[PDB]
């Protein structure tokens, strides 16, 4: 049956989904996630979109503002709209699966609603592909692949150059924040290959 | 985040072994989510952060995969030129271009909502900080516009059955992440994935560039450029957020460096120590690295040289002698709160003093604060993440290497003073400090151990559970938030692959309205604590045989 989703949990409660097509597979995935981590996922949703204050209050306003200033939702929505039907099915299915469980939770909250929702004073709503995507986008990307301190670095260099003079200053910056260090232990051994690009270490852009 | 992949040339009783320890801090409920998918081209098992559609840590019976943050430089900042007479515009390629803008409203529970505008240029979103009437900085990410592509690349890679099909997906993952491969035939691989900009000549990637146009990126470098290796001569692939490859530049973060001093040496050492390792030995590398003081190996030689000529009774001498007899492997005393050996406290005090005397002394304030951390700093609840060698310590390490360091010491961190003298002065400080606190009998010093906390707030600092749900573990372990190992072609099993993982506190974070905690709410907590692990099932028969419950859904899209 193309419309059948089998969910089997092992001795540790770990779910295994069995389904024929893409939409149903990830529907089953979202369903079990909603069963297992609904509050965690709801709050992760809020963390990645900057809507925590909506439920937690004023102490999270600055948090919210920072999240929203760090991304462009429309651009994410546009990448989603450009998805092939097959790829779209991953997110739509996942979103839908969560919604199926969430609808049951909101129907019989006296038995299915995770206690944290009662405690924090609100109820869970439905998810869309955007929501699912932002879980990944807001964590893995906006946070684990978004590291820079170039403005601070320029301030350090500027102070080094003021303290030690220009040539010396540049030299000391390359001693404290070297671009590359050849003695660095690397995952790929020098016998295998080396990186061919050479970079400017003089801040020649000024 | 660490990972070691042991290939056929180094695997015992197996063809390949993969042990991954992603490190994002510790949380309750669990940072990752156990999931198995079977159908529509997928057949996988493993676990993944925030239950991403794509499993970051898992296998499909043919290959297995993992990740550790890459920390390559994939972000540059563009200094945009503004005009007071043209608010909302910026000069680009000789024309005042209109910035993108949007209104946002922060709704606040029990508070007044707040409305503000977010601005963006062709280089990226505008930072709030460092703004003037004439300037604003834009954060330019090489992966911009490729977020979704990375999410899917992470999904589709799970269907790969060989290095060629897998690197095809690695090429689409644009974030700066190290990906690892292993397969049932003993092959192993590594790709430092991600989009990296093809910068103009003269562009120093550690500093901002003008956003007027002349400095715009030429595009993105091709996959050919990404550091990668398939079946390395070494027979292994080890990573702990260290450099992927010789001459490959790190993140521009001032607090981040790839230098002679790197914690990954701790893994390389244990892997090379033994010609071949078994699955259990590979797993044991978790327990050893998680207890390994990371500074001892780096500074012990320097400490020895400085004290080698002192007389027996010199206390600076005995502190160093204490370190020499130590393997740097911390263990808890029976009391469950102090360490058996005082080595890390010694190194912490000494190191803190060295940085103050050297690096901190040569850097103008307030930038000097950036190099003062010893790397042992923590709170009552213990580290919020992994322990690493601090940036100050890595700089100090090059200085003590003298001419063995490839980094020119433009300025002398020792400012003309003999290194021995400064190392001794620091040892003196250490002795005064610790002897005053613990007494003068080193042998009965019970210094504080680090503990570990599974926090109820997620890495963002946002509650993902009630406070009371926080869990505690007496022994801090510098190890993965989760650990998973996949063993290919194990000779003692009837299966062509075995896999294990640990998702603490448990698979479920559910608590019923009456407060009844789910059966799998905390059943992996003690297991995590004692370096235990549970089997990950893949085949239908294994899953069926280990079934606890089952449910069938019938749905029409
Ligand atoms: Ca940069």
């Amino acid at each position: 049956s193309s419309s059948e989703i089998k969910i089997v949990r092992d001795e540790y409660g770990m779910p295994h989904i069995y389904a024929n097509d893409t939409w149903h597979l990830f529907y089953g995935y979202g369903y079990v996630v909603a069963q297992d981590r609904l509050f965690q996922m709801e709050m992760a949703r809020r963390s990645t979109q900057g809507t925590v204050a909506e439920v937690l209050g004023k102490d999270f306003v600055k948090f919210d503002k920072d999240i929203r200033r760090n991304y462009w939702p429309d651009a994410i929505r546009a990448q989603i709209a450009a998805l092939s039907p097959e790829d779209m099915s991953i997110l739509q299915g996942y979103a839908d699966g969560m919604n199926a469980w969430i609808d049951k939770v909101n129907t019989n909250p006296e038995t299915l609603l995770p206690k944290q929702f009662n405690t924090f004073g609100f109820t869970p709503k439905r998810w869309e592909p955007f929501d699912v995507a932002m879980i990944f986008v807001g964590t893995m990307a906006n946070r684990f692949s978004d590291s820079t301190s170039e403005i601070d670095n320029l301030a350090l260099l500027t102070a080094l150059k003021d303290k030690y003079g220009v040539s010396q200053g540049m030299a000391v910056f390359n001693q404290l924040k070297w671009l590359v260090n050849p003695s660095a232990p690397t995952t790929i051994a020098v016998q295998e290959s080396n990186y061919p690009l050479k970079f400017n270490q003089q801040n020649s852009q000024t | 985040s660490n990972m070691w992949v042991i290939g056929k040339s180094k695997a015992q009783d197996a063809k390949a072994i993969m042990v991954n320890g992603p490190q994002a801090g510790w949380y309750a409920p669990a940072y990752t989510y156990g999931i198995g998918l079977h159908g529509a081209g997928y057949d996988v098992t493993g676990n993944t952060p925030f239950a991403y559609p794509g499993l970051v840590f898992g296998h499909n019976g043919v290959i297995s995969w993992g990740s550790t943050a890459g920390f390559g430089d994939d972000v540059d900042i563009f200094a945009e030129r503004l005009s007071a007479e043209k608010p909302g515009y910026y000069l680009h390629n000789g024309k005042w271009v209109k910035m993108l803008s949007r209104e946002e409203t922060i709704t606040v529970k029990n508070g007044q909502a707040e409305t503000f505008t977010v601005w963006r240029t062709v280089h990226g979103n505008i930072l709030q900080t460092d703004q003037t009437t004439q300037t604003a900085y834009a954060k330019s990410r090489a992966w911009d516009g490729k977020e979704l592509a990375s999410l899917l690349a992470w999904t589709h890679q799970m269907k790969a059955k060989n290095w060629q099909e897998w690197t095809q997906q690695a090429a689409k993952q644009a974030l700066t992440i190290n990906w690892y491969y292993a397969d049932v035939n003993g092959n192993i691989g590594y790709v430092h994935t991600g989009a990296y900009p093809d910068r103009q000549s003269g562009h120093d990637p550690r500093l901002p560039v003008p956003g007027t146009g002349k400095w715009d990126w030429k595009g993105l470098l091709p996959f050919e450029m990404n550091p990668k290796v398939y079946n390395p001569q070494s027979g292994y692939i080890a990573n702990w957020n260290n450099s992927p490859q010789k001459d490959y530049p790190a993140s521009d973060l001032f607090a981040f460096l790839w230098g002679g001093a790197d914690r990954v040496t701790e893994i390389d050492r244990l892997l090379e120590q033994k010609p071949r390792l078994t699955a259990d030995q590979a797993w044991d590398v978790i327990r050893q690295t998680s207890r390994q003081d990371l500074n001892l190996r780096l500074f012990l030689p320097t400490l020895q040289a400085a004290t080698s000529g002192l007389t027996q009774s010199d206390p600076r001498r005995q502190l160093v002698e204490t370190l020499t007899r130590w393997d740097g492997i911390n263990l808890l005393n029976d009391d469950g709160k102090t360490w058996q050996q005082p080595g890390s406290a010694i190194l912490n005090v000494w190191l803190t003093s060295m940085l103050k005397r050297t690096v901190v002394a040569a850097v103008p304030m307030p930038f000097d604060k950036w190099y003062s951390a010893s790397g042992y700093e923590t709170t009552q609840d213990g580290p919020t993440g992994s322990l690493n060698i601090s940036v100050g310590a890595k700089i100090l390490y090059e200085a003590v290497q003298g001419d063995k360091s490839p980094i020119p010491q433009a300025v002398d961190l020792f400012a003309g003073k003999p290194q021995q003298e400064v190392v001794l002065a620091a040892l003196e400080d250490t002795w005064e400090t610790l002897s005053k606190r613990y007494g003068n009998n080193v042998s009965n010093w019970k210094t504080p151990a680090m503990a570990l906390t599974f926090r109820a707030n997620n890495f963002f600092g946002v509650p993902q559970a009630a406070a009371e749900e926080t869990r505690h573990q007496a022994e801090y372990q510098n190890r993965g938030t989760e650990n998973d190992m996949i063993v290919f072609s194990p000779t003692t099993s009837d299966r062509p692959v075995l896999a294990w993982d640990v998702v603490a506190p448990g698979q479920s974070g559910f608590i019923a309205p009456d407060g009844t905690v789910d059966k799998h709410y905390e059943d992996q907590l003690k297991m995590y604590e004692n370096f235990g692990r549970k089997s990950l099932w893949l085949t239908k028969q294994d899953v069926e045989a280990h079934k606890e419950s089952q449910e069938v859904l019938h749905v029409q899209r």
